[PDB]
């Protein structure tokens, strides 16, 4: 296994700027998944001790963003080692 | 370990031995039947009393018999 | 002859002859009902 | 770096049941100081004293309870496996000097849980 | 390549064999000896790959076996519609679908039976049914009886064509192995032939039939006043008054204006306030969608043409590094063993089944299904307990595979042998997720228990003391609640009303409504996923340890279905694939009684129920779930004794019939623990002494009596016990839901 | 069915309803809904949701009890075969994981014996047939009277 | 009028992928050098992708 960490630079410049595309309306904003994304963290690391409720979007912008980067970063392990 | 004894009745088929998955048993020369052999039961410290020999013995009742008895690492079939 | 002999075997006998029989029974009960006696 | 042997084998040689140099009772202190800090959390935080002043009391004393049992659990599988003594901890003498380690390591592990959680309530 | 190759006049059709009982065996042709012949005459009758070592000839008996069960389902299927057209209050429940009771079977008047022809309403006297065939058949767009004949007669001569098929393939025209393993053209015809066009075909029934039916039927038009579905066909005005967009015709499917079928194809979600059921024109074009996706989907597989994929390529291709050979063999395994496909597909039937429970409670597909709670419940349980059954076959067919089929050559380093290599590991692991799921649900219910008991309320595990929330389902169901116009922008309303948003009442009954998950809900999930891991454990283990453990070496030797290798090595009873098996049907039984019992409580306590004028939902059982279902005791008060009111009351009523079968069912299960406690050895001395008197009195029969085998003995315990404890849940459910229902 | 009839016939006698049980008595739904099921109701409710009293005891050994005989059943129905596998995975386990594999067993573990499983299964099922009965019988009587 | 050009497009598309996309290509065709069952083929994967994408655009408001 080849591993080279510059797999995980890719992984995320590549998700990030495919879910930087500026998507419809709701529960998302307009701006993208990204731009939701560090926009939920921003808002919620300045109450830094009084974490997030289930009612929040920021669940939503976590798991479809991790489910979209581990899936990205997977398929970057199999094509650098098996080229 | 467990006993395993042949009686006379034993018609020599060879169809204990055959059986047996511990090789505990083989043919020996005998005159008492037809078949010029009789069973017999040399290695019973590795039977493990699965009685396939029993199974196996055609005669009525069975000339071989197997007196499950104390139980060892070898008898009780263990690989740890 | 040879369905015949099928309809000979024991399980086509047995539910002919218990078909006939429970025929016999239920028919008795449609006729002469609620029999607590003799 | 093979990860299932390398990283694993290089990981558990470090840990104080199996580094090299420990005497049996080090090797003890450090397991029972793991341990008793840990293990008061459950008693402290679900105990049946647990929203009550002695919340914390309950906890250690049940902690120290618990780690008795473990340590006369210690020392009777040591009595009964080692009937030959020498200084390795796998032997009699050993196996008692590693059972008065994490007895120690576990009472002063679990009394250094109780000292933080009172300093930083 | 593709190529139909058959043999001609291969069997004669002669009842010579039929005289001739076990001349399929070798072992059995040449008749009785003793009692125990007559019991392997049929536990062996089926088992066509042990009668001869031709794959071609056990694969031409299977085709022709699978017409006659089609046949069997042709014969079912008709006598419902039959019992539909001549025996029921369907065309007067279309009249009245909340009032009514839905009943098909009318029993004869003798030795006072009569009584079971309960008060259904009609105008008729029946036992009220539970199949939900009333709901079908009004999806369906049938209105008179007429048309219920029909469908019965055109059973009838499926029924027929089947038997006409089964023997012919069998006696007449009987297809080669190569036909069979034509592996690839099944799957292209099966997905695009099969699914594909059954689904099309369906859709094609829902726009012309069931929508412009159902539709006058929720507008409120006298059943007898609709028009007969062709006049639907026949005049276009008639379809374009009740859907416009029949006016522009075919010429917005050809010319790509799909949106101008947006009256007859939606994506309304939710359900009809009308019927409670969902909208059939989300269902006509959910089967549209189908139909397309499955018709592409079978082109996916190379027949004759060089386009499309080869399979074994296909597999042989998903090969890494941690894999070693990958699926390269299970090509050859799978077009060599019947067990093999069998396994799967019991295994993903099996699953589809449970899916099937859960989407038709849920998503009532029915009008009036959902308010009918006796067919919710009735459907639900029924789907369960198929599903269930089919997946231990799995398992039973993936060991039979392991014992007769496996080979190590075909399997040689591919992801079977190298699960057979690291098969301690799997079920070392597996045996811990077990021993941690158990203590850690059942444990849960135990400690409450105690703590209950002890006045230690507020030391629970409760909503009101130490929660645990369901937070990952609970934050699952707020993001299916927001879906409809966010993540589903065309979607109206949700998937389901399970999940939140409105309750949906047909009447003043509850069709759906959100299914709130507390403490009491995590608590049964961590139960389920248990008893479906300790089962997953059976069964696996009968697989991976088929052939040989450190116990028995040699296992594949002894076969598939033996009762043990004798009382040496410790004792070795139930060491066979069979017997895991054997345990493995005692734990689906468990794990799915768990399952239906959650459901029939849940939905009773939280969802079923009456809504009042002023909008105050009541439900069956008054919400008592969250802190009765906590406890084993209040499974066995709130649950058990609580709900078995109605079938132990049900005594000279027309529910007696559910009073009697759960006496009758309890009866059986019992009777089973004879069979699983005891032991053959016992029993044939037994009849040996019983032998005796018969000798005695000249009158001992020259087919020498005998015990049941040990794995018979088995058998019939464990069918016993299911018989019995299944019968006795749905006597209680029936009476249960058919009196507060 | 003794005990059971000694105990119905007596609390039918002192309910003073003696037509309670010879009317229901001559079928066996009148056992399972005017003995166990009606008797059932003070044991039960020893605690619920609400709290608890003196037969709070009588319930929870009553469960117990069915707990005990119902895990008689798995001694009774599985046989030792299925048991000795599944013991020499765990063997397999324990000597193969870190740290606990310092630890070793005295004794090799085995599965029980064919005719100590009869006797564990026999002693399980019978613990839990009495206890049942014990719980049933005292407090059916404990909460009527 | 966008309806034809986008079908014949991806139709012709679909032509050129089948070209290289298929295994064993016939080359025994005058212009298109492709078999009947490779034309039937491309074509039809031409038709899901034209109607997929117009049924895209129409949705999107582009056509
Ligand atoms: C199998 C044994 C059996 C026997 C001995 C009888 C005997 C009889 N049947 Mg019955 N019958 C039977 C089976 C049987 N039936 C079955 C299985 C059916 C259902 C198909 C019927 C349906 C039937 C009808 C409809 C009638 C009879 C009638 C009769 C009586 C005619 C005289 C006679 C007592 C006739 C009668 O006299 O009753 C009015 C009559 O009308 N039977
Ligand atoms: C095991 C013992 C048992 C006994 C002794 C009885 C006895 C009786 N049952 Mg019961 N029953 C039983 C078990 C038993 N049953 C079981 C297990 C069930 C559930 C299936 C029932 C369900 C049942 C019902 C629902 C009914 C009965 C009825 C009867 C009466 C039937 C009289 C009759 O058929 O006409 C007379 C029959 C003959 C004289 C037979 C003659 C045979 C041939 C033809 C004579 C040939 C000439 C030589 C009789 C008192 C009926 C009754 O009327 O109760 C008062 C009734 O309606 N039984
Ligand atoms: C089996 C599951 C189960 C669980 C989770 C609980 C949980 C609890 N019980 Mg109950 N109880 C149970 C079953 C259970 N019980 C049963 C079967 C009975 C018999 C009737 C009882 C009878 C009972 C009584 C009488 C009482 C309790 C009490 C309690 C509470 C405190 C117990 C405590 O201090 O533990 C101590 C726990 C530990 C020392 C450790 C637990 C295990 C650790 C956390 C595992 C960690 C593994 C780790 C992740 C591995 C990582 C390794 C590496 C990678 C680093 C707690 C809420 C008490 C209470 O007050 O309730 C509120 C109490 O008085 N229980
Ligand atoms: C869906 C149910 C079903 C189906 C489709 C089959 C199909 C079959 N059975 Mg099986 N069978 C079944 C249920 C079924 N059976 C059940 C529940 C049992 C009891 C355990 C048996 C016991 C059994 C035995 C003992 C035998 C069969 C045999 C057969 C085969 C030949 C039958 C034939 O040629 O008659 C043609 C059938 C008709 C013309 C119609 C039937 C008419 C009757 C009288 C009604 C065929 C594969 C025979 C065989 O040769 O298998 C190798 C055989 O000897 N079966
Ligand atoms: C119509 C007349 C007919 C005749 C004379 C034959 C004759 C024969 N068939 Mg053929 N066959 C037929 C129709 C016929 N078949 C049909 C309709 C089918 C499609 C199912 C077949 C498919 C078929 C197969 C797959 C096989 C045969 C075989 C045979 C031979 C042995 C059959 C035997 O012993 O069955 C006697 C068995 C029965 C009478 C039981 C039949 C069970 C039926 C199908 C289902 C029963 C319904 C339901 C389950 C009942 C439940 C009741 C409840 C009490 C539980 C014999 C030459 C076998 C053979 O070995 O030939 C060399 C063989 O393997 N046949
Ligand atoms: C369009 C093609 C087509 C269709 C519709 C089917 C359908 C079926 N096959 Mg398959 N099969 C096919 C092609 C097809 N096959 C090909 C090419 C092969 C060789 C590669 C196979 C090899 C094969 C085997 C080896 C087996 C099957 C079996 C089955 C049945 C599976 C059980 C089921 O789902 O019952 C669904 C039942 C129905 C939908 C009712 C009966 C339908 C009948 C048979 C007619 C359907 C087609 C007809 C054109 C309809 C006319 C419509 C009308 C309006 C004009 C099912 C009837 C199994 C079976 O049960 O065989 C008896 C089985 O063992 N098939
Ligand atoms: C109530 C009846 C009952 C009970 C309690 C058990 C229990 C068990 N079965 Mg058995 N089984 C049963 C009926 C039962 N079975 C029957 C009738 C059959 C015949 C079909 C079987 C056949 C069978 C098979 C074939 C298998 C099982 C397995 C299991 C184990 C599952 C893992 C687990 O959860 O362990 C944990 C224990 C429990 C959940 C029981 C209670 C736990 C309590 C509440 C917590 C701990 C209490 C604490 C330690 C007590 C201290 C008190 C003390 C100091 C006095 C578990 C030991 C499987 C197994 O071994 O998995 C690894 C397995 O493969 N069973
Ligand atoms: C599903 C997640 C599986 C993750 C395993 C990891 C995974 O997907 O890796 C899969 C990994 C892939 O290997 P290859 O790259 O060689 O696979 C090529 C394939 O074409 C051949 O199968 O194979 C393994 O290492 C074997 C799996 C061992 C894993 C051991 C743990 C198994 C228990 C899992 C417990 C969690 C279950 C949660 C279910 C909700
Ligand atoms: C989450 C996570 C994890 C886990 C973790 C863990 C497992 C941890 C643990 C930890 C621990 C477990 C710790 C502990 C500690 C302890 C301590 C810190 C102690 C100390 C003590 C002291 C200080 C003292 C003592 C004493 C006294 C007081 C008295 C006398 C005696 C003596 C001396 C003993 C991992 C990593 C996997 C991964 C990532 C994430
Ligand atoms: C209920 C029931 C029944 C009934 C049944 C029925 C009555 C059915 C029907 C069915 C049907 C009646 C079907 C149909 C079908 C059809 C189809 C499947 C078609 C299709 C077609 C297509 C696919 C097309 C194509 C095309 C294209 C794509 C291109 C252009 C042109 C066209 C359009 C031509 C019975 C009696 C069995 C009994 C049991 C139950
Ligand atoms: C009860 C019991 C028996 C005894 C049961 C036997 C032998 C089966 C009884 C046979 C029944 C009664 C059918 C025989 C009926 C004849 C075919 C006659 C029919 C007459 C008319 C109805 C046609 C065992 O042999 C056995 C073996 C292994 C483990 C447990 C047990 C077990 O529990
Ligand atoms: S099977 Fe019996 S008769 Fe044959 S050799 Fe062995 S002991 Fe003798
Ligand atoms: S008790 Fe029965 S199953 Fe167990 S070893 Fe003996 S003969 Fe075999």
């Amino acid at each position: 296994y080849p591993l080279n960490p510059a797999v995980i630079l890719i992984a995320i410049i590549g998700w990030s700027a495919a879910a930087a595309v500026p998507s419809n309306i709701p529960v998302l904003g307009g701006t993208g998944l990204t731009q939701a994304f560090l926009a939920s963290i921003q808002r919620l690391l300045a109450q830094y001790p009084t974490g997030p409720k289930l009612d929040d979007p920021f669940w939503f912008y976590l798991v479809v963003y991790h489910v979209g980067l581990f899936a990205l970063l997977i398929f970057g392990q199999i094509g650098y080692a098996g080229y | 370990a467990h006993t395993v004894k042949i009686y006379d009745n034993c018609i020599g088929c060879t169809q204990c031995v055959r059986a047996c998955p511990l090789d505990v048993l083989e043919m020996v020369p005998w005159d008492g039947c037809k078949a010029g052999q009789m069973a017999s039961a040399p290695r019973t410290e590795d039977c493990v009393g699965c009685k396939r020999c029993e199974t196996a013995c055609p005669t009525d009742f069975l000339s071989i018999r197997v007196y499950l008895g104390g139980e060892t690492t070898r008898s009780m079939g263990l690989a740890y | 002859m040879n369905l015949k002999k099928y309809l000979s075997t024991a399980p086509v006998v047995a539910t002919l002859w218990l078909f006939l029989t429970a025929g016999i029974l239920i028919e008795l009960n449609r006729f002469y009902p609620d029999s607590l006696f003799y | 770096p093979i990860n299932s042997s390398s990283l694993t084998r290089g990981y558990l040689a470090q840990l104080p049941i199996y580094r090299s140099g420990l005497s049996p009772f080090l090797r003890g202190l450090e397991i029972g100081m793991a341990h008793g800090y840990f293990l008061i959390g459950p008693f402290v935080e679900l105990g049946p004293l647990r929203n009550t002043e002695m919340k914390y009391l309950a906890g250690l004393l049940s902690a120290v309870g618990l780690v008795v049992i473990l340590t006369l659990g210690m020392l009777l599988y040591g009595y009964v496996s080692f009937t030959n003594d020498s200084q390795d901890v796998e032997s009699l003498e050993g196996w008692r000097q590693l059972a008065s380690g994490f007895l120690l390591g576990a009472v002063g592990g679990a009394g250094f849980a109780y000292l933080l959680i009172y300093s930083f309530i | 390549k593709v190529k139909v190759v058959v043999d001609r006049d291969v069997v004669a059709t002669s009842f010579e064999k039929w005289a001739k009982p076990g001349h399929f065996s070798r072992s059995l042709a040449k008749g009785p000896k003793t009692t125990t012949w007559i019991w392997n005459l049929h536990a062996d009758a089926h088992d066509f790959d042990s009668h001869t070592s031709s794959l071609e000839e056990v694969s031409r008996k299977i085709f022709s076996a699978h017409f006659g069960q089609l046949a069997i389902i042709f014969i079912w299927l008709s006598g419902m519609y039959f019992h539909g057209a001549r025996f029921s209050n369907y065309v007067a429940w279309l009249s009245n679908p909340t009032g009514i009771k839905p009943s098909a079977q009318v029993v004869w008047p003798i030795v006072g039976q009569q009584i079971l022809n309960a008060d259904v309403g009609g105008g008729i006297q029946g036992i009220q049914i539970t199949s939900g065939l009333f709901q079908l058949w009004r999806a369906s767009g049938i209105v008179n009886e007429l048309q219920l004949y029909v469908t019965a007669i055109g059973g009838l001569v499926m029924a027929g064509l089947m038997m006409f098929a089964g023997w012919f393939h069998y006696h007449k025209a009987a297809p080669k192995l190569e036909w069979f393993q034509n592996v690839e053209s099944m799957l292209n015809h099966h997905l695009a032939g099969l699914l594909g066009l059954g689904s099309l075909s369906w859709a094609g029934h829902q726009i012309h039939v069931s929508l412009p039916v159902n539709k006058l039927l929720d507008a409120g038009v006298a059943p007898s006043s609709i028009p007969l579905p062709h006049e639907f066909i026949l005049n276009r005005n008639l379809m374009a008054e009740l859907y416009p967009s029949f006016q522009q015709g075919l010429a917005p499917f050809f010319t790509l204006n799909w949106k101008q079928y947006s009256d007859i194809l939606t994506f309304k979600g939710g359900l009809s306030p009308v019927t409670g059921g969902l909208w059939l024109t989300d269902v006509a074009h959910h089967h549209l969608a189908i139909a397309v996706l499955f018709i592409v989907a079978g082109h996916m597989y190379r027949t004759n043409w060089g386009i499309g994929h080869s399979m074994k390529q296909l597999l042989e291709a998903h090969k890494g590094p941690l894999t070693g050979e990958g699926h390269k063999g299970l090509y050859e395994v799978l077009t060599t063993s019947w067990h093999a496909n069998l396994a799967i597909n019991l295994a993903m039937l099996g699953s589809l089944s449970i899916i099937v429970a859960h989407h038709m409670y849920s998503m009532p597909p029915y009008p009036y299904l959902a308010t009918d709670y006796p067919t919710q419940l009735s459907l639900f349980t029924h789907h369960m307990w198929i599903g269930g059954f089919c997946i231990v076959g799995a398992g039973a067919h993936a060991a039979i595979y392991m014992v007769r089929d496996y080979s190590p050559t075909v399997n040689y380093n591919n992801v079977l042998d190298r699960m057979i290599r690291h098969r301690d590991a799997i079920i070392s692991h597996l045996n811990w997720v077990c021993i941690f799921l158990g203590t850690h649900s059942f444990g849960l219910y135990i400690h409450n228990d105690t703590m209950r008991a002890l006045g230690r309320a507020q030391d629970m595990f409760s909503d009101t003391a130490i929660q645990l929330q369901p937070v990952l389902a609970q934050w699952i169901q707020q993001i299916h609640t927001l879906a409809p116009g966010n993540t589903a922008v065309n979607a109206l309303a949700t998937a389901s009303y399970a999940f939140g948003a409105d309750t949906v009442t047909v009447g003043s009954k509850i069709a759906m409504m959100p299914i709130k998950l507390g403490t009491a809900d995590f608590m049964v999930h961590h139960i389920h996923a248990f008893t479906i891991h300790v089962t997953v454990l059976i069964l696996l283990k009968g697989v991976l340890f088929a052939r040989n453990s450190r116990l028995i070496p040699d296992k594949a030797n002894l076969g598939f279905r033996f009762p043990c290798d004798g009382p040496g090595r410790g004792g070795t009873c139930q060491v066979s694939a069979w017997d895991h098996v054997f345990l493995g049907l005692f734990w689906m039984y468990n794990a799915l009684s768990v399952v239906i019992f959650h459901f029939s409580w849940k939905m009773q306590s939280d969802v079923w129920g009456t809504v009042s004028s002023n909008g105050t939902v009541s439900h069956i059982t008054g919400g008592n779930f969250a802190q009765s279902a906590i406890t084993i005791n209040g499974w066995l008060r709130d649950f058990l004794w609580a709900q078995a009111s109605q079938v132990i009351q049900s005594y000279g009523s027309s529910l007696s019939a559910y009073g009697l079968m759960f006496l009758g069912a309890h009866f059986v299960w019992a009777f089973s623990l004879m069979f699983l406690f005891s032991g053959r050895g016992y029993w044939q001395e037994l009849i040996e002494s019983i032998v005796w008197a018969h000798n005695k009195l000249k009158v001992a029969p020259s087919i020498a009596p005998r015990a049941l085998s040990i794995t018979q003995g088995r058998a019939v315990g464990v069918a016993h016990y299911l018989l019995g404890g299944i019968a006795t849940t749905w006597a209680f459910f029936l009476a249960r839901i058919i009196s507060v229902g | 069915w003794i005990t059971f009839y000694w105990h119905w016939k007596h609390l039918s006698l002192w309910q003073g309803n003696v037509a309670q049980f010879n009317e229901s008595s001559t079928y066996l739904m009148g056992w399972l809904r005017d003995y166990l099921w009606l008797n059932s109701s003070p044991l039960i409710n020893g605690y619920n949701p609400y709290g608890m009293n003196s037969l709070s005891v009588w319930a929870w050994m009553f469960l117990f009890a069915h707990l005990v005989w119902a895990t008689g059943f798995m001694f009774l129905i599985s046989w030792r075969g299925y048991w000795q596998e599944l013991i020499e995975t765990l063997a397999w386990a324990h000597e193969r994981t870190p740290l606990a594999n310092l630890i070793k067993w005295k004794d090799k573990p085995v599965a029980l014996s064919i005719v100590q499983a009869r006797l564990v299964g026999l002693v399980h099922f019978t613990v839990g047939y009495i206890l049942t009965y014990a719980a049933f019988v005292i407090a059916s009587t404990a909460g009527k009277f | 009028s966008s309806i034809p050009v986008i079908m014949v497009i991806s139709n012709l598309l679909a032509l050129a992928i089948g070209r290289y996309a298929i295994q064993n290509p016939s080359n025994e065709t005058p212009i298109i050098g492709l078999n009947l069952a490779q034309l039937v083929a491309t074509t039809s994967f031409g038709h899901i992708i034209g109607v997929a994408t117009i049924l895209g655009l129409s949705n999107m408001g582009i056509i």
